[PDB]
């Protein structure tokens, strides 16, 4: 849920070639491959019903669905510490829905907001600084970082340049296999 | 002038055919191949006259199954008491796709050709291919084709009729070139609609006023080729890296197995050398999946190519008109 | 209310009325059949119709209802479209055949609504005339129908009607449908001629004296509608944004040609 | 002996939290149901439908809830014409329930599930428009407008006989978030004014800021959230923004998201691509402005030509 609702979303904007199919796609393929789903009971959709809505950030929705009856079914309380797993998990949530922003809602943000971002999600405002300078290093998201001022113009505008080279992730295949094509003849 | 492979003229569609297709345009069947009719002709000076045509009704809420005979058998019957005979010089379709030739329908094509040589199997394009190159394509298939028959098969008569090489794209006719005088009453409706009630002719250059400004008309035509060609060109380079995983990659291996044992024992079998050398599932070719691999790929290049001008003459129209 | 005020029939029925009256099968000059056609109860929305070998003449009364009951059975399954409306009959107008056809078509019972083909050279007299009639009472002769006449409107779907507008222009001298592009910018021309030929003159009418009186704000409104939509304003911005569309549009376009290539580059080394 | 007990099937497991098997209840009365269409069906079907109203009304979306409401607003006044029922406050009540549970949500997130055949669960909406009595799934107000065509926006009670006026036809970006949310509050009224129809107070809020900010972003073109924050005065400031946010990435509208100076302007043109109607449907009344596209040309310069000839 934290090595996937997070990785594969950068090359998820039908940019794929990270796949990693043994994953929760075990259940997530199977418990929304029906038609009436309401509020979750077992461990599983208990687990996912908010993993969705951890994906659209969401972050207390996200949250406030692995802390109402989790405690007595074995999640919470049956670990020897009370409130300090939550409290290693809930601010392992808090990190990773900052880094949300990050793959999902940068579309058409021109300007940024950074001192409300983290008084949003009650956090550190340093702790959710830290991994946003690691998405600048690690993801290479195409915006521009000026932190004297606490701002990052982000000028992301592949909007639909991005789906002619959704032609190419095919035209990649073509381009793979024509080197490959006399490797299988000659 | 329109004669293609000794038995075949090119076909005429007078306008008055043409609309009996497009009440049927796309519509009772919109996301589903609705196969439109059979094109009833006739054998005239050079060309295939089109007179009446009947929609063929397949079962369609979702889906098209084939619906009864007895249609066809009293929409013949239907045609002759006023009409021409069931002169059926082909079959024609739109129907949901800009410029593809259906396999299974180009086997229904096939078999057509074989029975009845004189025949070219029309694509219709309304709109939805975008407005566009070429939308009227009464395609025929390939004599050669219709020469080693049946059919076009899998691994045999595959590397026979690929040696053989029949043609994969041929002979899309010129259709409606000439004043056919069917014509007659439509042009006494043009005058009147060019007249004082002119208020219907304005709203055809309205279906000009609403198609451009607004419809993803590159971008969702793209993304549905954005589909097409990473799981069609793909799978025909798996096709073509499976086949010399076999072709070579095999008997690389086959030749090494059978080369170490000497080539057989003087006094005895050569009972291993009998046993090497099992042919592969492709040993040749693969020429079925792959001809009309080269058709739908050459027919995602029209696509392309109709991608290609319908675009330039928005850029040249939007650089040329703005710049004032 | 009236049922009969104005038959919506679209050119399906125009090529169902002259290829059935230039076969015939021997169809003298009389061709008739059962009507095909929708009721809103106030504008009657038609689509198809279906015919009958006749030997219409004095007086022997001939439509072959029974047939015509059995191919709107036909008409139906192939397309749900409409119910049988009355009779559809070749030229003349309104005699006592039409009226014992009418008792051919009251066999079945329904409302009664027609459509005459004119086989007449006449421009003043409208190639086809839709009927209905009221009284229509009639337990007396034959049928003694008091007929009113019907003004047609020609709207179905529109891509037929501009298929239609390019039958309009094989009408005209056909004009195959081969260079969809190449042509269809060439009646963007012609109708850029219909612009400046007409603008020039109602223009110079007033440099005369009393020019622009129908062309005041009737032209000149859609003059402004011209340009509302082609082109903007004169925005150098929106320029650039088509000039990165013609790099876009080379790119769709090169992609499109690379595509060709790769049809006999991959598909067919299956050809050595 | 059958019908009245699998209804038992379904309502005991829904009043005890299991809806996977309440799903499976009201596919297995409706398979019962079918066979027997042979006699004539009896008019106690509005019980069944208002149980699967009390499943889909959180397990399905509320256009499955809304749209089984539709069903038995119908087949209760069907009932009123044989059965009579002589309650006026009733005819408000059911005709305010349709009324109310139909400006729900504008469009769906199934592109969490887009990565694994998309296609599937929009199939099977009419699998459960099937079981519900409709032929084709459910589409938008034009539902409510062919119910207009019937008596409801005057059978409705003149609480909220008045507002639908202002929440469709009579628009405004200023006067309308003081006009939805008073009778909102106006309906609030729990006790006597059934305390089930206040789950869809923010869902009417959903609606109001993605609807309400596509008028106002192709009204103008530009205005600074350092005022619409107070020019939309609701219940919310924070999650107000990161709802204009939300309008912003699933696209409803287009304007700027993050700003901090918090200028957000729209733009024009660039997007009339996906995201113009979110996705086809128009959730505009009669505003909104102009944009230029491809074949644009041909068009209403062609238009305007032919019809003064």
């Amino acid at each position: 849920y934290l090595v996937s609702a997070m990785l594969l979303e950068i090359p998820y904007m039908a940019a794929h070639e990270s796949d990693a199919r043994r994953r929760m796609i075990s259940k997530q393929f199977h418990h929304q491959l029906r038609v009436g789903e309401r509020q979750p009971l077992l461990g599983p959709p208990e687990s996912m019903r908010e993993h969705v809505v951890a994906a659209s950030k969401a972050m207390k929705m996200g949250d406030w669905k692995t802390c109402h009856s989790f405690i007595i079914n074995e999640k919470m309380n049956g670990k020897v510490w009370d409130l300090f797993p939550e409290a290693d998990k809930v601010r392992t949530m808090l990190v990773r829905k900052i880094q949300e922003e990050s793959l999902r809602t940068y579309l058409f943000t021109y300007s940024s907001v950074y001192d409300s971002i983290s008084m949003e999600t009650l956090s550190d405002m340093f702790e959710l600084d830290l991994p946003t300078v690691h998405s600048i290093i690690s993801k290479m998201i195409i915006n521009e970082e000026l932190m004297a001022s606490l701002d990052q113009p982000t000028q992301t505008v592949v909007m639909h340049r991005t789906e002619p080279t959704a032609q190419q992730n095919l035209a990649l295949q073509l381009a793979e296999k024509l080197g490959s094509l006399v490797e299988n003849n000659e | 002038g329109g004669s293609g492979d000794s038995a075949v003229k090119q076909v005429q569609i007078d306008g008055l055919v043409v609309l009996k297709i497009i009440k049927h345009y796309q519509e009772e069947g919109q996301g589903t191949e609705v196969v439109q009719g059979v094109l009833l002709g006739l054998v005239v000076e050079d060309r295939l006259e089109i007179t009446n045509c009947f929609p063929f009704p397949q079962h369609t809420e979702d889906d098209a199954d084939f619906d009864e005979v007895q249609y066809q058998m009293e929409m013949m019957r239907s045609l002759r008491h006023v009409n021409i005979d069931h002169l059926h010089v082909g079959w024609y379709q739109s129907t949901y796709y800009g410029s593809f030739v259906t396999r299974a329908l180009l086997d229904s094509q096939f078999s057509y050709q074989h029975a009845i040589e004189e025949s070219v199997v029309l694509i219709y394009d309304p709109i939805k291919t975008a407005q566009g190159s070429l939308s009227l394509k009464a395609y025929r298939l390939t004599p050669k084709l219709m020469e080693v028959c049946k059919e076009k098969d899998f691994s045999p008569e595959a590397l026979k009729k690929a040696n053989i090489t029949f043609e994969h794209m041929f002979e899309e006719v010129p259709i409606v070139i000439k004043n056919s005088h069917l014509i007659n009453v439509l042009m006494w409706e043009l005058e009147k609609k060019s007249a004082v009630a002119d208020k219907h002719e304005l709203l055809s250059l309205a279906s000009s006023n609403h198609l451009g400004k607004n419809l993803q008309l590159l971008m969702d035509r793209v993304d549905e080729m954005s589909q097409d060609i990473v799981k069609y060109n793909t799978y025909m380079r798996n096709t073509s890296k499976q086949q010399q995983q076999k072709h070579q990659y095999q008997q690389r291996r086959q030749q090494e197995n059978m080369q170490r044992q000497s080539r057989g024992e003087p006094p005895l079998p050569e009972e291993d050398l009998s046993k090497l050398f099992k042919p592969p599932q492709p040993p040749a070719r693969m020429d079925s999946l792959l001809i009309a691999g080269q058709i739908n790929t050459y027919c995602q290049n029209i696509k392309e190519f109709t991608a290609q001008n319908l675009g330039k003459l928005f850029m040249a129209q939007a650089l040329q008109e703005y710049n004032n | 209310f009236p049922g009969g005020r104005v038959v919506r029939l679209h050119p399906v029925i125009l090529a169902s009325i002259v290829d059935s009256y230039e076969r015939r099968n021997e169809g003298a000059a009389r061709v008739i059949g059962t009507l095909l056609g929708t009721v809103d109860k106030h504008s009657v929305e038609v689509t198809n119709c279906f015919s009958v070998p006749h030997n219409e003449s004095e007086d022997e009364v001939a439509v072959d209802m029974e047939f015509a009951k059995n191919m709107y059975e036909l008409h139906k399954k192939v397309s749900p479209n409409e119910l049988i409306l009355g009779w559809y009959a070749t030229g003349h107008d309104i005699t006592e055949h039409s009226v014992l056809i009418h008792e051919y078509y009251s066999r079945e019972a329904p409302n009664p609504i027609h459509l005459t083909v004119d086989t007449s050279l006449q421009n003043g007299r409208m190639s086809i005339k839709a009927y209905v009639s009221t009284s229509m009472g009639v337990p007396g002769r034959t049928m003694g129908v008091m007929f009113t006449p019907l003004t047609v409107k020609y709207a179905y779907y529109d891509t037929e009607r501009i298929g239609v507008d390019l039958i309009m222009k094989t009408c005209f001298s056909p004009n195959r449908v081969i260079g969809l592009s190449s042509d269809l910018q060439q009646v963007g021309g012609a109708s850029a001629r219909i612009q400046d030929a007409l603008s020039t003159v109602l223009q110079y009418a007033e440099d005369v004296l009393s020019g622009k009186v129908s062309a005041d704000n009737t032209v000149g409104r859609f003059l402004m509608s011209l340009v509302n939509q082609v082109p903007k304003i004169v925005p150098d911005d929106f320029e650039t944004m088509l000039n990165s569309n013609i790099n876009d549009l080379l790119m769709v376009t090169y992609l499109a040609n690379l595509t060709q290539s790769q049809i006999a580059l991959n598909e067919k080394l299956v050809n050595l | 002996m059958h019908l009245e007990t699998r209804l038992v099937q379904l309502d005991s497991a829904i009043s005890m939290e299991l809806w996977q098997e309440a799903f499976k209840a009201v596919e297995d009365i409706h398979g019962l149901f079918s066979l027997s269409k042979k006699p004539p069906k009896p008019q106690l079907m509005a019980n069944y439908y208002n149980k699967v109203s009390t499943v889909f009304w959180k397990s399905g979306n509320a256009l499955f809830h809304a749209s089984t409401l539709h069903r038995l607003y119908h087949l209760s006044r069907e009932m009123r014409k044989n059965l009579t029922q002589d309650e006026m406050q009733r005819m408000s009540t059911r005709v305010l329930l349709a009324t109310l549970s139909i400006p729900i949500t504008p469009e769906r997130t199934d592109i969490a599930r887009l990565l694994d055949m998309d296609g599937i669960i929009v199939e099977k909406q009419r699998r459960l428009a099937t079981l519900l009595g409709l032929q084709a799934p459910p589409t938008r107000i034009g539902l409510i407008n062919d119910m207009v065509r019937f008596n409801v926006l005057q059978y409705v009670v003149p609480e909220v006989k008045d507002l639908y006026n202002w929440l469709e036809v009579e628009f405004n970006p200023l006067k309308l978030c003081e006009r939805v949310t008073k009778v909102l509050n106006w309906v609030r009224e729990q006790p006597e004014k059934e305390p089930e129809l206040q789950q869809y107070v923010p869902q009417l809020q959903s609606n109001t800021i993605l609807r309400l900010l596509q008028q106002v972003a192709q009204i103008y073109q530009s205005i600074e959230f350092s005022r619409l924050t107070s020019l939309v005065p609701f219940v919310d400031a924070f999650q107000l923004e990161r709802a204009i946010v939300d309008a912003a990435r699933h696209c409803d509208l287009q304007v700027r998201i993050d700003h901090t100076s918090r200028t957000l302007s729209f733009g024009s043109d660039l997007n009339y691509a996906t995201r113009e109607d979110a996705p086809i449907g128009p959730h505009l009344q009669s505003m909104p402005s102009e944009q230029i596209r491809n074949q644009l040309t041909a068009m209403s310069s062609v238009l305007a030509k032919a019809l003064e000839v």
